[PDB]
C-alpha cells in the first residue's frame, strides 16, 4: 500500500495528474484546439492569486455558496479570435511566459456556441513553487 | 347545434382525428399501446386520448357549455410496431391550454394519470413527449445547467469525477466525513450521499452536513481544486427538505442532491427554485425510475422522465453507463443524453427519439454515469459521454486495495490519460486498453486498481430494447 | 489474524443470503417477485436485491469494517418458487428498522425500490408486499382524520358516501364548474370533486374555482339540510402553490381537499397531510399514475404496497378500484388491500395477495373510493363488495343522466339507499340486486331513466394483474 | 474572423433582408424618420443594433458569444405612402433577449435608447408581435372579461361606470355620499379619479371606508352587485 | 399634471417644459439615497470625474464572461462598470450568476489597483418582489452600487428602491431608458429637465444627462441647464438654457450626471470642460472597442481623464487646447495612443431636434 | 498589443495614471487650490494603513456595503483655514514628509460650501514601496 501525500501536493485541474506535458504533448493539445475551431487564450496569475480562496467572504451575509476568489486570472492580450495557426498560439505562450517568468500561466480555449471554456491546462508554474510533487512522489 | 344525447358511444367518434394537423404549441405523446382482443387500435388510441384530456365513459351534457374541439386530446396517428402483432404507436396531441404552466406534476397527471389502468388495454408505454417551446418557457428549469456549473466550479476540459460513499447505510457522521475527505483529496471533484442516506438512527443529517463540510474544505485546501459533496435534501416532508437545503446554504458548500421520483415532482420543483435563488448546484438521483421504465411493453421510457426532470429542474441527472451493473444500452443512452444536454434534438427513431425536441434555450442537464464502473471502463465512458458528464465510482474508489485517496487518484489518472489520448487523436474504442496500460507504468495507484478489476464485466441480455 | 479488508468482487450471497435468519418484529420485510437472468442462481439474485437496497455495492469496500454489517445489512432470508413459473421466485428480504428515516415514506421507497429494479442481472422485479412493523408505523403522523373521525365530522352514518367527478375533465370555466357542482350536490350526492388533472389552467384558474365551488357547496347544503363537500385540488407544480390552495380552502371553511399523491409525490403529500391534520381539512387522495407502476404481474410495485405507503404518508380517502368499472382490479385483489387500508390488523392471506400479516397499531383507516365507469346497475355489487365504509363515485354516471345532474345524483342516491335497505333486511345483493334496483325504479322516475340509459353497459375484459 | 477595432456601418451585421422570422421572435414595426444623408437601411440597422446587442464601435467580446443567435435584425423596410422621408422598419428580436414575464425588460430593449439617436429625426413604435412562447411567460390579467362577468353576475349589456367629480377637493365622507347616490341609480361602478390617491383634503383609508359603506348601501338598496 | 391633458381633442400638441417644485413639497420626499458629496466620501474619490463603462455586447454574454470583462475593465483604471440597461435576467445569463461573478471581478480589481471599485448591478425587474430580491443580493455581497431603469420600471418601484438603498447603504445608479420616447420632440411630450427633477425627487445617486458630442441627442446649453437642476441647491430662471422657473431644492442632495453614449478619448477635453469634476463619464464601446482589450482601454480613458484634469488645474483652456493635451499624453501612454489612432476620425454631428 | 500588468501595479487615485508630478507640477496644483479659495490639508498613513481593506467587517452583520477600513488617514496638524499663500502649503509638505519620511503623504483641499474634499493626490510614498510600477513598466 502506497500513501497519497497530503503535504505540498497541490494540483492544477485538467492534466495535473499526468506526468508534466512535453513540448510535443503541448503542441498536440494546441492542434486539438485548432482542429475544433476553438478560440485559444492565455491567462496568468502571480503565486498569491493562483489558488482558490475565501477572503472576500468576510464582506458577505450567508451568500458564499459557489463564490471563490482567484478563479479569474489575468488575460494575456485578447482571445485569439480567428486563429487557425497552432504556431501562433505557441509563440504567444513563449511571449507570455517571457513577460511573466514568475507567474502561473495556463492555456485555455473557448467555444462560442456553448459559450464556455472548452479546455485548459497549466503551461507554466514559477520555479520557486515548492508546493507540488513529482508524479512518483505523490504517494509514499 | 346538436342536442345532448345521453348514453355510451365509441371514443373514436370524437377522439380519433387522423387528418388533424398538429399545432406548434401542442404537447405530443407517443404511446406504445397493446389493445385487448376485439378492441380496434383506433378505439384504443381514442380512449387513451379521451381519458387523458376531456372525456369519460358516457356522454355528458356539460360538453355543450364549452368547446370540445378546442380542448380535446386527439389521437391523430397510429403506427404498427414492426415485429409485433398487437402493438401500435398511438400519437396523441394535447392543446397547450390543458396544462398548468410550470407544473410537471400536472402534465403527468393528464398524460399518464388514469389511462394505463384501463381494462380495454393490456399494456401501455409512454415512449416520448414533444414539449413545445411555448410550454417549455413556462418552467424555471434547471437551477444552473452545464455551462454555469463548470464556470462556478472553474472546471474545464474533462469529465467531472464523483463517488458514492459506501456502505450505503450504517456509517456514522464522522466516518462519513472521514471517507469523503480521503476520496476528495485523491483527485475526485465530488463525493455523494447514497440515495437512501437521508437522516437515520446511525447518522443524523445535520451531523453529516457538518463533518462533510469539514472534509470538503480540508480536501479543497489540500489539493487547490474546488471540491463538493452532494448533501441529500431528500426528506419525508417539504419542511424537512427545505431545512436541509438551508443548512447547506449556511455552510457555504457548493451542491446538494434530491431523489426526484421518490421525493416527487412538487418537492423537486420547489427545491430547484430554492437552488436557483440561493446559488446551490442540484444533483438529481433517479431512484425508483426502473420500477417505471425497465419493461418494453409497459410504463414510461426514461427519456420522458429525463425531459420531465429537465423541466422540473436539476443540474445533474443519472443517465446510465452502458457497461456497468445497471441496464441501459449505449444507443438509447446517447439519445436521451442529447435530450438532456442539447438545445435542439431532431427526431431519430434509431435512438428512440420519436419527436424533434426544441428546448428554446433551457439550460442543459449534466448526465451522470454511475453504477458498477471501474478504471477499465474509463475509455468507453469518455468515448460515450465526452467531457460534459460526471463519472461516479463508489465501489470503484472505496474498493481500491490501498484506500480512498489512492482509489480517487487511480480514477483521476485514468480519466486524464483517456482525455489526453482523445485530444491527441487516439481512438478510445480501439486503443483504450493501451492508454490504460501505458498510464499504469507511471501510476502505481492505477496499476493496483487495474489488477483488482481486470476481469470484471457486466454483460446480460437487454430488457429495454428499442 | 481476524477478518480483514480484501479488495475485489465476490458473490452477494456470501453476505446477503441468510436462509437461517429469524426475522425481528421491528424488521421491515419485503416480498419481491423476481425474474433472474439465465445463469444467475435465485440465491445470488435475491442477495443482490437485498444488498443493493441496503448496505452493499458491486465490489468489496474497506469501510464495512468501521461499522457492523451484521447489524445493518438487508437479508434475503427466504426464496419461494412461484407455481406455474419456471423462472419466477418470491425473494423475502428483511431490513433492520435502523435503515429508515422516521416518518418518511420517501426514504423507505428509496431503499427498497431505489436501484434494484434496473439491475442487468435480473429480467424483471415486482414488489408484492411490505411488512411495516408497529415500531416503524408509530413514527408516522398518518392520515389526517381517518374513517371514524370523517363520518363524525360529516355526521354521515349507515351507508356508503356518494361522490362524483365533474366532467368534461378539462375545459369548463370556474362558474360552470360551480354550477355543475351545485346541481350534483343538491340531488343527493355527498361530494363532488375536481378531476385529478384539474389544477389551475388558462380555461379555469384555481382560486376562481375554489370560490364558485364554495358558493355551490353552501347552496346545496342549505337546500338539502345535509353536509356537502367538493374535493378541491391542491395538486400543484411546487409545495408553495400546493400550500396556498390548502390555505384558501381553510379560509373558505370548506370540508375537504384533494391531492394526487404519486404525481405530486410523497414528500409534498406528507406535508399536505400534516397541514390537513393541523387545520382540520379532510384529504382525498387520487392515485393518478399508479397503473404505470402497478398494472403488470411481472414488474413494478403492486397497488397494495402503494396503498400501505399512502396510509403512512397520510390520506383520508384513497381510490381502490371498482371491480366492475372501466379500470382494472379484481374483486378478490381489491378486498385484500381494502382490509389493508381500513382495518387495524390483517392476517396473511395469499389467496388475496397478502404476503405478510400487517399490524397497523391504531393508525386510522383510509376510506376506499370506488370510481370509474360505474352506474346505477353496479350499485348492488358495489355495496356487497365494500359495505358502508367506502365512497362511491359517479362522474359520467351523474353528468351523463338524460335529465341532468340533480336527477342523476338522486338516481344514484336512491340506488344506494335501496341496496343498503335490502342488505339491512337480509337480502342477498349478489342474487337479488337487479330486483332491488327494478323495485326502486317503480317509485323513482330518476332511477328509471338512469337504468334505461345504462342497462346494457358492462366492462368485462381479461385481467392483466392476476395474483 | 478575428477582432478588428473601429467603427463600421450597422447594416453590415444588422440589416438582414433575407431573414426568415421565427415563430418565437418578437417583432417590432418602427415608423422611422432618418436624418438627411442616412440611408434607410443603415437607420433601420442602427435601431435593430442598439435595441439588442450592438454599440457604436466594434467590440472584441462579440467573439466569445454568437452574434447570429442574439442579434436583433432589421429584416424589412417599407416606404410610407404619402411620406418622402418616413419608413416602416421591421425588426426581429430572438426570444432569448427577454426576461420572462417582464414587460419592463421588453420595453427597455425595444424602446430604451434608440428614440434619442442623433441619426434619426423621429421614431415611432407602431406595433409589436408578441409570440405565444413569450405570452405564456406572463401571469397576465388577474381575471379577464368572462371571469369578471361571472363574479359580478352581470350579463347581456355594457357595464356602466362613473368618475366622481370634482377630480380633487372632496372629503372622504362627501366622496362616499356621491358614490352611494351614483350606484343606487343604476351604475354598476363608480371610481376614484386617476389623481385621487391620498391627499390633505382626503386620506385614502378614510375614503376606502366611506366608499365601502356606500357600495354596500347601494347594493342592498338595488339588489345588484356594486363596486367602486 | 400630465395624466389626461395631452390627449384632448381641442389641442394639437402639448409639451411640459418645466415644473416649479416648491420647498414645501420638496421636503415631503426622501430624495436621493446619498447624493454627490456622500458618494464621493464613501468611494474615497476626489478631484476628477468618475469613469464608467457599459459591458458589451448588450445581450448575449454569459455570467462568467460578464465578470471576466468587468475585471479587465476595472483593473485598467475605470472606477465603475455597468450592466446594460436591458441586462436583467435572461436565458443566456441569469441575474444571480452575474451578481456573484461580478462581485469576484470587483474584489479582484480593487485588491489589484488599491482603488475602490464598483459595478452597477441591475435591479430592474418585472415585479417589485424580483427587484427587491436583486437589491438584497447586492447588499449581502457587500458591493457598493446597483442600478435601476426608472422609467421602464417606473416611479413607484423606483422610490421604493431608493428608500431601500438609503436604509441599506447602497449607491443607486439611474438609467433613463425610454426618456426619448417622451422628451425628443419640441412640440409634444415632456422635456428631460422635468424627468430629471422627478428623478431627483423619487431618488437617484446618478442620472444620465447626455454627452452633447456622442451618438445620442442633447445640446450643450440644454444639458448645462438641467445638470445645474440635478446637482445644485438653487437654480435661477434662465430661459437661454430652457429654465422656466427658479428652482429651490432646500438641501435635497444633488444627483451625479452621467455622460455616456458614443464617446471616446478625443471627447475627453470637451466632456471635462462641460461637466467639471462632478460627473461620471462612461465609455462602453470606447473601452471594449480598444484594439488591445479592456484593461488598456480603461487605462487610455483614465490617462485621458487625468491629463485633461491636470491641464485644466494648471490653467489650460480645454475648450481650445484639448487636442494638444491629448496628443501630449499619447507620447508617454501607448494605450492612449492606440485609442487615439482608432477613433481619430469619429464624430457625431447632426441637426438637433430638441431645440429650445 | 501591450499587456497591462496585474503585478505590483497599485495606484493612488487622482493623477496616479500620469507620470510622477515634478515640483513645478505640484506647485501648479497648489496655485490652483489658492486661486479657488479652497482649504489645503495634508494627510498621512503608514504603509499598512495606506490601502483600503476589510478587516473590521469580521464584526459586522450584512452591513459592509460601502464600508472600508483605511479611507481615513491621519491629519497633519489642521486644515489651513484662511491660507492664501502657496509657499505656506509647500512648506507644510516639506515639514510633514520630514517628520514622517516612511509614510504615504497626500495633499487634499476642502470646499466648505459643498462640504467635500475638492481635490487630492499623493505627494510622497515611502522609498520601501515595491507594489508600484514606473510609468513605462505599467504595460508589457
Ligand atoms: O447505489 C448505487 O449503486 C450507486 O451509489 C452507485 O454505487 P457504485 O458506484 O458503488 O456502483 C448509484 O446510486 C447508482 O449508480 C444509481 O444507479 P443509476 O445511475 O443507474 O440511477
Ligand atoms: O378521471 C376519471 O376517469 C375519474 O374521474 C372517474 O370518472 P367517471 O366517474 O366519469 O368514470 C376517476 O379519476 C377515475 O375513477 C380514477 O380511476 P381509479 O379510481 O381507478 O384510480
Ligand atoms: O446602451 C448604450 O448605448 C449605453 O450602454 C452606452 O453604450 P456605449 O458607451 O458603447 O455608447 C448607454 O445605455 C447609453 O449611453 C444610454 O444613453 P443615454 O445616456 O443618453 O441615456
Ligand atoms: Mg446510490
Ligand atoms: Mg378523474
Ligand atoms: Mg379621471
Ligand atoms: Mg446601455
Amino acid at each position: 500500500m502506497m500513501v497519497w501525500t497530503p503535504v505540498n501536493n497541490k494540483m492544477f485541474e485538467t492534466f495535473s495528474y499526468l506526468p508534466p506535458l512535453t513540448d510535443e504533448q503541448i503542441a498536440a493539445q494546441v492542434d486539438y484546439i485548432v482542429a475544433n475551431g476553438w478560440i485559444p487564450c492565455l491567462e496568468f496569475a502571480e503565486a498569491d492569486k493562483a489558488y482558490v480562496s475565501n477572503e472576500s467572504a468576510i464582506r458577505f451575509g450567508s451568500v458564499s455558496c459557489l463564490y471563490y476568489d482567484n478563479r479569474y486570472w489575468t488575460m494575456w492580450k485578447l482571445p485569439m479570435f480567428g486563429c487557425r495557426d497552432p504556431m501562433q498560439v505557441l509563440r504567444e505562450i513563449v511571449a507570455c511566459t517571457k513577460a511573466f517568468p514568475d507567474a502561473y500561466v495556463r492555456l485555455v480555449a473557448f467555444d462560442n456556441q456553448k459559450q464556455v471554456q472548452i479546455m485548459g491546462f497549466l503551461v507554466q508554474r514559477p520555479k520557486t513553487a515548492r508546493d507540488f510533487q513529482p508524479a512518483n512522489k505523490r504517494s509514499v | 347545434g346538436a342536442g345532448f344525447k345521453a348514453g355510451v358511444k365509441d371514443y373514436r367518434l370524437t377522439y380519433y382525428t387522423p387528418d388533424y394537423v398538429v399545432r406548434d404549441t401542442d404537447i405530443l405523446a407517443a404511446f406504445r399501446m397493446t389493445p385487448q382482443p376485439g378492441v380496434p387500435p383506433e378505439e384504443c388510441g381514442a380512449a387513451v386520448a379521451a381519458e387523458s384530456s376531456t372525456g369519460t365513459w358516457t356522454t355528458v351534457w356539460t360538453d355543450g357549455l364549452t368547446s370540445l374541439d378546442r380542448y380535446k386530446g386527439r389521437c391523430y396517428d397510429i403506427e404498427p410496431v414492426p415485429g409485433e402483432d398487437n402493438q401500435y404507436i398511438a400519437y396523441v396531441a394535447y392543446p397547450i391550454d390543458l396544462f398548468e404552466e410550470g407544473s410537471v406534476t400536472n402534465m403527468f397527471t393528464s398524460i399518464v394519470g388514469n389511462v394505463f389502468g384501463f381494462k380495454a388495454l393490456r399494456a401501455l408505454r409512454l415512449e416520448d413527449l414533444r414539449i413545445p417551446p411555448a410550454y417549455v418557457k413556462t418552467f424555471v428549469g434547471p437551477p444552473h445547467g452545464i455551462q454555469v456549473e463548470r464556470d462556478k466550479l472553474n472546471k474545464y476540459g474533462r469529465g467531472l469525477l464523483g463517488c458514492t460513499i459506501k456502505p450505503k447505510l450504517g456509517l456514522s457522521a464522522k466516518n462519513y466525513g472521514r471517507a469523503v475527505y480521503e476520496c476528495l483529496r485523491g483527485g475526485l471533484d465530488f463525493t455523494k450521499d447514497d440515495e437512501n442516506v437521508n437522516s437515520q438512527p446511525f447518522m443524523r443529517w445535520r451531523d453529516r452536513f457538518l463533518f462533510v463540510a469539514e472534509a470538503i474544505y480540508k480536501a479543497q485546501a489540500e489539493t487547490g481544486e474546488v471540491k463538493g459533496h452532494y448533501l441529500n435534501a431528500t426528506a419525508g416532508t417539504c419542511e424537512e427538505m427545505m431545512k436541509r437545503a438551508v443548512c447547506a446554504k449556511e455552510l457555504g458548500v457548493p451542491i446538494i442532491m434530491h431523489d426526484y421520483l421518490t421525493g416527487g415532482f412538487t418537492a423537486n420543483t420547489s427545491l430547484a427554485i430554492y437552488c436557483r435563488d440561493n446559488g446551490l448546484l442540484l444533483h438529481i438521483h433517479r431512484a425508483m425510475h426502473a420500477v417505471i421504465d425497465r419493461q418494453r411493453n409497459h410504463g414510461i421510457h426514461f427519456r420522458v422522465l429525463a425531459k420531465a426532470l429537465r423541466m422540473s429542474g436539476g443540474d445533474h441527472l443519472h443517465s446510465g453507463t452502458a457497461v456497468g451493473k445497471l441496464e441501459g444500452e449505449r444507443e438509447v443512452i446517447l439519445g436521451f443524453v442529447d435530450l438532456m444536454r442539447d438545445d435542439y434534438v431532431e427526431k431519430d427513431r434509431s435512438r428512440g427519439i420519436y419527436f424533434t425536441q426544441d428546448w428554446c434555450s433551457m439550460p442543459g442537464v449534466m448526465p451522470v454515469a454511475s453504477g458498477g464502473i471501474h478504471v477499465w471502463h474509463m475509455p468507453a465512458l469518455v468515448e460515450i459521454f465526452g467531457d460534459d458528464a460526471c463519472l461516479q465510482f463508489g465501489g470503484g474508489t472505496l474498493g481500491h486495495p490501498w484506500g480512498n485517496a489512492p482509489g480517487a487518484a487511480a480514477n483521476r489518472v485514468a480519466l486524464e490519460a483517456c482525455t489526453q489520448a482523445r485530444n491527441e487523436g487516439r481512438d478510445l474504442a480501439r486503443e483504450g486498453g493501451d492508454v490504460i496500460r501505458s498510464a499504469c507504468k507511471w501510476s502505481p495507484e492505477l496499476a493496483a486498481a487495474c489488477e483488482v478489476w481486470k476481469e470484471i464485466k457486466f454483460e446480460f441480455d437487454t430488457i429495454d430494447k428499442l
